[PDB]
C-alpha cells in the first residue's frame, strides 16, 4: 500500500500545473508549477487581519497546514519542513526530518504552540512554534493529522485493523492519550474522479477539531462524522451529523445532481464552513469561490417522504423530530465541553441556553402531535425527555387542551418527582 | 392542535 | 461479500413459498408468498399468555425480531420498519429508515424499551418502543443484532479482520461500551443445505442473551458459545458450553445419524431451548416441531 | 501464519550445523548437531564469575533463556522444559507442559525467581525457581517473552489485532497487569520476491516478526529491537494513558557514522542488552545479519535520538558533529533518560545504589546542553526562542547561567523575563 | 558566543 501525503482539503493537480495544498476557515494555500520550481500563495478569508502573500518554493512542498498564527510546509520525500508565522515580527524556521528507506512524511499539523510531523513508519515528531523538539514517538503508520492548541487528532492505518485514530494532549510535561488507536468507522472509497483517489486513497477530504474542540472527519461518502464523548473512553461514539449529499438534494428542490459538490473547511458550532464546487470534478478550482455555510442536519429524512409533503419544504411535525435530535446531540456535546474545559469564545453559555430552549420547544411539538393522535403512551414518553420544568408545565397545558386528564396526572407526577429531588 | 400561544408563553419565562 | 438480511433462527424459502422470519423461546414468525403480497403469522409457545395473529404484508418484510412485549418487522431494501405490540392497548407504529445508495438494513432488534436498526454501511439507529429516535451512530458495517433490556450485542464485519462484536448498554445517561469490535471466535461455514449458506453466509444460526445476561452465539459448527465475565476486560472469555453434535450422538446410542440437526431458540440458565430438526435440511420447516431442551 | 519458537537474540542454523539458542549480557548459548543428537554449550562473558559448560541434548531444545542464576531450556513440540541453575546449590528440574493438538511453545523466559512459558494458543504458564506453578492464564497467542525479577514483558500476535504487548508482575499470589495487550508499534519486515534468493531469507523464516531481541533495560524499562534495527524503549508504562514507545537508537545511522559517512552492506548489529545509556551488542561482519562462530567480543553502542540527517552531517565535515547540532540531540537524550530514571526512583527506588548521583549528573548534562541551544538562540537575536528554551531549564542555578548568557548577548529584555521565571517558580514552591 | 566560562561555574556548584 502506498502512503500519500495528506493535507486538509487539499486538491490534486489533475491536468493543470496548480492545486490547493490545504484549506480551512482561516484561508487557503495554493501552489503553481514554475518550470523546475514552484510558486506558493497563502491567502486569507479575513482580508482585514492578514495580508495575502506568496513566495518561491525550491523544494516542492506537497504538505501543508494552516492556522491563525502561521503556515506549516512539508516535503514528503526529502523530509524538509518550514514554519512561516503570518506576522513578520516572528522569524521563519526550517528543519529537515530524518527519514529511513522508503519512509515518507504523510501529514503535518501546527497550532500556535505546537508543530507536528507524522510519517509512514509511524514516527511522531513534535516541536514548539520555534522548532524546539519535544519528543520522538513511535506509533502505527500515520496517514492524517490535525491539531488544535495542545490537542492532536491522528489517523492511523495497518494491514490488520484498517483505519484507527488516536486522540492526545501535548501538555507541558508529557503526551497523554484520551483515545489510543480506537476504530475509525469512516467509509472507505469503493470513474471521473479517479485522479483524486490516486491522490487521496482513503478519501479523507478533510478532518479537524470543531470550534468547540470535538474531532470531526469528512470522507468520500460526504458525511460529516463527529466524535462524541471522547473524554470517557467507554462512552465515545462517532456521530453522523450531516449528509451533505442529502442537503444538496434538498437545495436543488429534490432533484438529483452530478455537478454540485461539498468541500469541507471547518465546523463552527452547528454550521459547516465549506466550498460549494460546481462542475465536473468534486474538488474546488481556480479561482476559489466564496465560502458557503451549510447547517448540520441529523440524517433522519427520507427522500420519498420529503417528496410527498411537497427548495424542499419540510412539514413542521417532521422538522421537529430532526430539530429535537440535533438539539439533543449539540446540547450533550457542549455541556461536556463546559463541564470539563470551560469557555473558549465567550458565548458558549448563551449558546447552550438557547440550545436547551430549542430542544424542549421541538420536543413539545412532537408531544402535541402525539396528543393529536390520542397517543397518550407516546406523549408521556416524550414528556420524560423534557429538560425544563417550565416545559413540563407547558406540556400539561397542551394535555389539558387535548382533553387528556389521564396524561395530565402522569405528567404532574413527573413534576412532583422532580420537585422531590429539589427537596434533597 | 395549536400551541403557538403556549410556546410563546414558555419563551417569556 | 454480500450483506444478507439477518434474523435470529431465521430460515430460507428454499423451493417453497413459506419460511420463518425469526424464532426464539417466545414463539415463531412465518411468512408465506401468495398471489400478490405476503402473509405474516406470529405464533407463540405459551398459548395461554399471548394471542396468535396474522396480517397481510404489502411491503414484503424480510427482517424480524420477537420479544415478550411485541414484534419488530423490517424491509431491508426500502428501509421500512414496523413495530407491533402484543397487546391491543398499545398502537402499532410504522417508520421509514433513511438509506443511501446500496445501503441495506442488515438486522433489527427490540426490547420493551428499545428499538434497534443496523445497516450494511454501519449506521446504528436507536428508538424507544414508540418510535421516538434517541441516537444515530456510525460504526463498522453491522451484520447481526440482538438486545436485552438496555444491553445490545452486535456483530460487525470489516474488510480487514473480518467478523467482530461489540457489547454495549443503552442506559438513561449515555451509551456505554463494554466491548468495542473485539474478535469473534466463531467458526465460519466450511450440498442440500446450499440455499441456507446463500441465505446466511456468516453461518450465524442465531444469537441472543442468556437469562442471566450473557451474550450467546450459535454458528455453523453447531456449538453454543457463551461470553462470560464481560464486565471485566482482563478475564472475559468465550466458553464453548455446548457441542450439540455430541449431545445428539449420545441420544442416538452412539450412532452417527445425519438426520437430526439442532435449531437454537434460547439459553435459559440450565438448558438450551431448541428445535430438533429431522430431515434433509438443517433448518426446520412446516409444521414446527415441539420445542426441546438440552442439558448444558 | 506459522508461530516459530522464539528466544532473545537467537540465530538460525542457516546453511551450517550450529546456531545460537539465545544471547544477552550474561553470556550466550549455542547448540551443535551431533549426528542424531545435539551438543549444547553455555558460555559467559564474565569468565571470572561463571564457568563455561556443555551437555548432550537428547531432546532437541529449540527454546532458551539465560539469566544470572540459571538457564532455561525448552522443546517447542513435546513441551518439555528444563531449568538448570548455574550453581550446584539447587538441582536441575524438568517439566512437561501440556500441549493441545498443534499447540507449540513459542517462547520461554526465566529470572532468578520466576519461570515463564508461553504457547501459540496464548497459554501463559508461570512457576517459581523451584517449579512450583502459579495459576494458568489464557491470553492472546504469545510470540515473545522476556522477564526481569518479578516482571514480565510479553508480545502477542493475532490475525486480528497484529502485534500487541503486555507488561505484568508475578506477585506471590497472582499476576498483576501494568499494561494489558496495548499496541506494539514495531515495524514488521518487508520481505520481497528478490528475497527468495537473498542470503538472509533464512532468518525471517526462522523469525517472521523480525524481533532480533527484546529485554528490560538495566533500570527496568522494556525494550525491543526489530528488523528496522531501531531500539524502541517503552516510556511511562506505570501510567496507562501516558505510555509511549520511544525510538532511542538507529543502529543503521550509527554504523553509517562509524564508517565515516559511508554506506555499508557488511556490518550489522546484534542486540544483547541496554545498560542505562549504552546498547550492549555484537558487531557482525559478513554476509549474514546474525552472528556466527566464533563469536566476536561484545561491543558498546551509545544510544542517540534519531534526529540527525545524513546530508547535514556530511556538510559539517568517523563523522564529526558540530557542537550546536550535537546539543539538540543531547538535550533530547538527557530529557528522555532523566524522565525515565525519575519515574524509576519515585516508584521502585534505587537498584544498584548510585542512581541518584546518576540522575543528578544527568540533570546537569540536560541543563548544560539546553544552555548551548539557548546561547545559539541568543546569538541569532531570537529572544522568543531563547525564552522558550529557558522555561525548559531545571536547576535554578541554570536559570542564573541563562541570565549571564543573556547579559553577555546584551539582551536586557530577555534578562527580566528569565528573572520572572525564577519568581514564578518561587511562588509555586511556597504552595 | 562563548559560554564555556559560564558553564564551568555551573559545574562547580
Amino acid at each position: 500500500f502506498r502512503y500519500m501525503p495528506f493535507s486538509p482539503a487539499g486538491t490534486p493537480f489533475g491536468f493543470t500545473d496548480r492545486r490547493y495544498l490545504t484549506m480551512n476557515e482561516v484561508g487557503y494555500v495554493s501552489t503553481v508549477k514554475n518550470s523546475e520550481q514552484y510558486s506558493i500563495t497563502v491567502s486569507f478569508f479575513d482580508v482585514g487581519r492578514f495580508r495575502e502573500y506568496h513566495f518561491e518554493d525550491l523544494f516542492g512542498y506537497d504538505l501543508c497546514f494552516l492556522n491563525e498564527k502561521g503556515t506549516l510546509f512539508g516535503q514528503s520525500k526529502t523530509g524538509q519542513i518550514q514554519y512561516r508565522p503570518h506576522d513578520s515580527i516572528h522569524s521563519n524556521w526550517t528543519k529537515i526530518i530524518p527519514l529511513q528507506a522508503g519512509e515518507r512524511i504523510t501529514s503535518v499539523a501546527a497550532t500556535p504552540v505546537r508543530v507536528i510531523v507524522g510519517t509512514s513508519l509511524g514516527y511522531f515528531r513534535s516541536f514548539n512554534q520555534f522548532g524546539v523538539p519535544f519528543a520522538v514517538e513511535k506509533t502505527s503508520p500515520i496517514v492524517a493529522l490535525t491539531a488544535q492548541n495542545y490537542r492532536v487528532f491522528s489517523v492511523h492505518y495497518s494491514q490488520f485493523h484498517g483505519l484507527s485514530y488516536s486522540l492526545s494532549e501535548l501538555g507541558t510535561s508529557s503526551k497523554r492519550y484520551y483515545k489510543r488507536e480506537c476504530p475509525l468507522p469512516m467509509s472507505l472509497p469503493n470513474d471521473a474522479n479517479l485522479d483524486y483517489y490516486n491522490f487521496n486513497p482513503m478519501g479523507i477530504k478533510s478532518l479537524f477539531f470543531s470550534s468547540y474542540g470535538d474531532p470531526c472527519i469528512f470522507g468520500s461518502d460526504n458525511t460529516l462524522l463527529l466524535l462524541s464523548k471522547w473524554r470517557s473512553p467507554e462512552e465515545s461514539k462517532w456521530l453522523p451529523i450531516l449528509d451533505s449529499n442529502m442537503e444538496i438534494w434538498k437545495m436543488s428542490g429534490g432533484k438529483e445532481t452530478t455537478d454540485i459538490h461539498v468541500w469541507p473547511l471547518a465546523l463552527a458550532y452547528d454550521t459547516l464552513n465549506c466550498i460549494l464546487v460546481k462542475g465536473k470534478h468534486i474538488w474546488p478550482e481556480f479561482p476559489l469561490p466564496l465560502p458557503s455555510e451549510m447547517e448540520i442536519r441529523m440524517p433522519v429524512f427520507v427522500k420519498s417522504k420529503l417528496l410527498e409533503e411537497n427548495e424542499i419544504q419540510i412539514p413542521v411535525s417532521m422538522a421537529a423530530e430532526e430539530e429535537y435530535l440535533r438539539s439533543k446531540v449539540l446540547s450533550e456535546l457542549l455541556t461536556d465541553t463546559l463541564e470539563n474545559d470551560g469557555e473558549m469564545y465567550g458565548n458558549e453559555n448563551e449558546v447552550l441556553a438557547a440550545l436547551n430552549g430549542a430542544y424542549d420547544k421541538a420536543l413539545l411539538r412532537l408531544f402535541a402531535s402525539a396528543c393529536s393522535d390520542q397517543n397518550v403512551e407516546k406523549a408521556l414518553s416524550l414528556a420524560h425527555e423534557l429538560k425544563q420544568d417550565r416545559a413540563l408545565t407547558a406540556a400539561v397545558k397542551i394535555s389539558e387542551r387535548a382533553e387528556l386528564p389521564s396524561l395530565v396526572k402522569k405528567i404532574n407526577n413527573i413534576r412532583e418527582a422532580r420537585y422531590e429531588q429539589q427537596l434533597k | 392542535i395549536n400551541i403557538d400561544d403556549i410556546l410563546a408563553e414558555l419563551d417569556k419565562e
